[PDB]
RNA sequence: UACCCGCAGAAGAAGCACCGGCUAACUCCGUGCCAGCAGCCGCGGUAAUACGGAGGGUGCAAGCGUUAAUCGGAAUUACUGGGCGUAAAGCGCACGCAGGCGGUUUGUUAAGUCAGAUGUGAAAUCCCCGGGCUCAACCUGGGAACUGCAUCUGAUACUGG
RNA sequence: UUAGCUAGUAGGUGGGGUAACGGCUCACCUAGGCGACGAUCCCUAGCUGGUCUGAGAGGAUGACCAGCCACACUGGAACU
């Protein structure tokens, strides 16, 4: 059901006494196709046994995010110890107007119709990270509703 | 010194609601009463009470839910260094909809979803998000 | 004097003049003080060709503004098709 | 009725005229803080009722010469 | 200001079966369907971002033989219109005429369709039309003119469309050989593998 | 950076210069080759690049790379230059017409054919 | 002349750039730090997907590129929209004129602010509905916009006097 | 990395002149006016409606089209 998307597949080094050893991670998201997001970020010695560790890292510890039809609810910013990020809710139907890894978090996540745009440095994991600490922070009016105290054609 | 009444009550509630405090306290003012005043009936304080005969302080009591805090982010517009006097059409819409932003009209102090259903701008004191 | 004539606006091999209450000095296509109508030459049928305010047409008549020779065709035609 | 503003005076040290400090309240072109610019105007006076600190209301003339064309309606703050 | 190279190379570039022949034969009968064209053809990597919606936007424009300033200016337009944005874009390259045509079944494929317009031969209202790019309007009949009403190809291609499946939005008689287009088609009418957030996201790079 | 600062002290743009300084902004400046010279690049390359030694219209004496696959120029033969910097000359901002009106295409090449000014092959 | 009608024949009508990553598109042959490519990272020292040729493909198409020039990306002059311990950045420290900002209560004024109207923002263009040239480009009708300026008339919460 | 500038110069009164007000031009007097909200000085530039770009605020720019200004080999002067 779950459909998953990688990201990045970097190539770290450690050096030791013989030499440098070459490790790979993997930033593969994962997620429902609505408000059910789950990152994740795998390191092996090889890339497929990377990629399937990082995939069940994204499989468990998933987000519950509260949504529109396709849509969010209000401008968000959301910033992670790289990079402040804004995206911002769109008509009905005029693409995914992001990239790099807020694209594949956003068309993984379910939303459909969105404006984003990355600021600061633009890393895929902090990036990644801070897409998801906006979809967090970002919350519904019948949330608000019961927050503040009233009713949702109050709030209209 | 202090140089904004205004940004004193705003930070007085950021910062007692960021450090889960219950009932803050500020010197009172007419300007602090209405602000006061629209934040109850919108419903991001439970109730305001101003206390004292020649000065007073003014007193506000925080709402909560589930433990977390109920204004999420509140900030000054037009600070005293540089004020935002805007036209009805040019008004704000904070959050979408979802959030209310205080402006000063010329019929006293009202949040702005009432300033757009009567008709006039004014200056924009905070974004109550 | 300030004239009630017709300034040629269009492309090739099928023009479309504009009245325009203009002075008499100036270009075909230069300033004017007040547009009040057109006239397509080559308007098709079941639809409309020509259209002049005869209100600020006759009020600059008055005001001392001259005709020139094709709109003076044209507001006999106006008044006839009346 | 007739458009007609008040401004400060600099000085009066020269007869028959004098010139008037208008700080007029002006919106900045793109930073939005309202600064102030004083502009000054050498306005003409008879007998000479005004000195440097009176707020004067003037409005402007036909021109009585080179740089002068605006001449006084009615005198408030005589005194500093 | 055609495409006029061999369309098996089309059809197995993308994959999916582009309706560029008639279907009296079977296409995957006709060419090698399974790997790619050229020589690396039984390569197929991990096709990238660029690679995607690139392949979205040439498998929509070599359905409907649309070059790319056209392409553009219909992107434009969409855009500009109000609704949404994919589905006004269907709805233009759906209105070009030659599509029309392809779909009342007067000619055999797309480009039989291009060269049956191109060669003065269709009216609409009665007026004949010249080109392939007419944009079609709601309430609106279009018909085949007396020296064409004779040619066999259009009663062969009237048996292979009556062969296949119909277009809803549309109102045929091929015993008059004309019909009407009775309404602007919606997203749903069409066909459900032609994406349409790839192009609008490539074409607001 | 508050506004005060602003507008007592205004927020001063970024202004920058041409790389290619001496075509006065026109796209081709024809030059006359004053000399023909090989140079060894900067490293990490090794070669011997052709730079034409080539005083401008307007006056201006720069050096010009030759690009293709062999040449002819000699001096005392008017040629364009078309600007571009060449990264491992160290000091040679400028790449010759090739095939423009004196200094004819390369031999026998078959593709990429209008960069170098070769007619087509029958 | 626009346009319409008749003639005879697939005849008279396809190229340019690119294929190591960024960037869609890969294999062989000729070279051997030579010849050369290059927009950046870098390629070439005997198996070169990076140079030259072929085959294949990808992208545009009666155009394709290289250069020049502007804006964007550049949040890389940041008002919207940056930063200051260590990355470039807090005057060595204080006094202080001009300037900037100014606690709180009332009353007045109404300058700034807001709101209605009036005059005006030439037409063309931009945009929204529409009409025509078979379609489009183009031509064109009506409309708002013309983010302003001034005048009259109000309101008094904020700021000012 | 231009801080001083200005002698018909700032103003007055009288005369003259101009289609018209005005140091526009003179006689005489007062000693002023401009300036850190950039005077003076140097370099570049026709300006605007707009055009290109930009999501927008802006940045660049002023081809065609339209308005205004200036010039008609260079420097002057007046007539009709
Ligand atoms: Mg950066
Ligand atoms: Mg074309
Ligand atoms: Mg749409
Ligand atoms: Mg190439
Ligand atoms: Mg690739
Ligand atoms: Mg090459
Ligand atoms: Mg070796
Ligand atoms: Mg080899
Ligand atoms: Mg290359
Ligand atoms: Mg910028
Ligand atoms: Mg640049
Ligand atoms: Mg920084
Ligand atoms: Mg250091
Ligand atoms: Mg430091
Ligand atoms: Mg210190
Ligand atoms: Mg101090
Ligand atoms: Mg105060
Ligand atoms: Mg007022
Ligand atoms: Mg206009
Ligand atoms: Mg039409
Ligand atoms: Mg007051
Ligand atoms: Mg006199
Ligand atoms: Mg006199
Ligand atoms: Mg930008
Ligand atoms: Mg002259
Ligand atoms: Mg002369």
């Amino acid at each position: 059901e779950l459909q998953e998307k990688l990201i990045a597949v970097n190539r770290v080094s450690k050096t030791v006494k013989g030499g440098r050893i070459f490790s790979f991670t993997a930033l593969t998201v994962v997620g429902d196709g609505n408000g059910r997001v789950g990152f994740g970020y795998g390191k092996a010695r090889e890339v497929p046994a990377a990629i399937q560790k990082a995939m069940e890292k994204a499989r468990r510890n998933m987000i519950n995010v509260a949504l529109n039809n396709g849509t969010l609810q209000h401008p968000v910013k959301g910033v992670h110890t790289g990079s402040r990020v804004f995206m911002q809710p769109a008509s009905e139907g005029t693409g995914i107007i992001a990239g790099g890894a807020m694209r594949a978090v956003l068309e993984v996540a379910g939303v459909h119709n969105v404006l984003a745009k990355a600021y600061g440095s633009t890393n895929p994991i902090n990036v990644v990270r801070a897409t998801i600490d906006g979809l967090e922070n970002m919350n519904s009016p019948e949330m608000v509703a019961a927050k503040r105290g009233k009713s949702v054609e109050e709030i209209l | 010194s202090m140089q904004d009444p205004i940004a004193d009550m705003l930070t007085r509630i950021r910062n007692g609601q960021a450090a889960n405090k219950a009932a803050v306290t500020m010197p009172s003012s007419k300007l602090k009463v209405a602000i006061a005043n629209v934040l109850k009936e919108e419903g991001f304080i439970e109730d305001f009470k101003v206390e004292g005969d020649t000065k007073p302080e003014l007193e506000l009591t925080l709402k909560y839910f589930q433990g977390k805090a109920v204004v999420e982010s509140i900030q000054r517009v037009s600070r005293p260094g540089l004020r935002i006097y805007k036209r009805k059409d040019e008004l704000p819409k904070v959050m979408a909809g979802l959030g209310i932003a205080v402006v000063s009209t010329s019929k006293g102090v009202m949040t702005d979803r009432a300033a757009r259903q009567a008709g006039l701008g004014g200056e924009i004191i905070c974004y109550v998000a | 004097m300030v004239t009630i004539r017709l300034a040629r606006h269009g492309a090739k091999k099928r023009p479309f003049y504009q009245v325009v209450v203009a002075d008499s000095r100036n270009a075909r296509n230069g300033r004017f003080i007040e547009r009040v109508g057109f006239f397509n030459p080559i308007a098709s049928e079941k639809e409309e060709g020509t259209r002049l305010d005869l209100d600020r047409i006759a009020h600059w008549v008055g005001q001392g503004a001259t005709i020139s020779d094709r709109v003076a065709a044209l507001i006999k035609e106006v008044n006839k098709a009346a | 009725k007739i458009r007609t503003l008040q401004g400060r005076v600099v000085s009066d040290k020269m007869e028959k005229s004098i010139v008037v400090a208008i700080e007029r309240f002006v919106k900045h072109p793109i930073y939005g803080k309202f600064i102030k610019r004083t502009t000054k105007l050498h306005v003409h006076d008879e007998n000479n009722e005004c000195g440097i600190g009176d707020v004067v209301e003037i409005r402007e003339c036909r021109p009585l010469s080179k740089t002068k064309s605006w001449t006084l309606v009615r005198v408030v703050e005589k005194a500093v | 200001a055609r495409y006029l190279g061999p369309k098996l190379k089309l059809s197995r570039r993308e994959g999916t079966d582009l309706f560029l022949k008639s279907g009296v034969r079977a296409i995957d009968t006709k060419c090698k369907i399974e790997q790619a064209p050229g020589q690396h053809g039984a390569r197929k990597p991990r096709l990238s971002d660029y690679g995607v919606q690139l392949r979205e936007k040439q498998k929509v424009r070599r359905i409907y033989g649309v070059l790319e300033r056209q392409f553009r200016n219909y992107y434009k337009e969409a855009a500009r219109l109000k609704g949404n944005t994919g589905e006004n874009l269907l709805a233009l390259l759906e209105g070009r005429l030659d599509n029309v045509v392809y779909r009342m079944g007067f000619g055999a494929t797309r480009a039989e369709a291009r060269q049956l317009v191109s060669h003065k031969a269709i009216m609409v209202n009665g007026r004949v039309v010249n080109i392939a790019s007419y944009q079609v309007s709601p309430n609106d009949v279009v018909s085949i003119r007396e020296k064409a009403k004779k040619q066999s190809r259009v009663k062969a291609a009237l048996e292979l469309a009556e062969q296949r499946e119909k277009p809803t939005w549309l109102e045929v008689d091929a015993g008059k050989m004309e019909g009407t287009f009775k309404r602007k088609p919606e997203r749903s009418d069409l066909s459900a593998d032609i994406n349409e957030h790839l192009i609008v996201e490539l074409y607001s790079k | 950076a508050t506004v005060n600062q602003l507008v007592r002290k205004p927020r001063a743009r970024k202004v920058a210069k041409s790389n290619v300084p001496a075509l006065e902004a026109c796209p081709q400046k024809r030059g006359v080759c004053t000399r023909v010279y090989t140079t060894t690049p900067k490293k990490p390359n090794s070669a011997l690049r052709k730079v034409c030694r080539v005083r401008l219209t307007n006056g201006f004496e720069v050096t010009s790379y030759i690009g293709g696959e062999g040449h002819n120029l000699q001096e005392h033969s008017v040629i364009l230059i078309r600007g571009g910097r060449v990264k491992d000359l160290p000091g040679v901002r400028y790449h010759t017409v090739r095939g423009a009106l004196d200094c004819s295409g390369v031999k026998d090449r078959k593709q990429a054919r209008s960069k170098y000014g070769v007619k087509r092959p029958k």
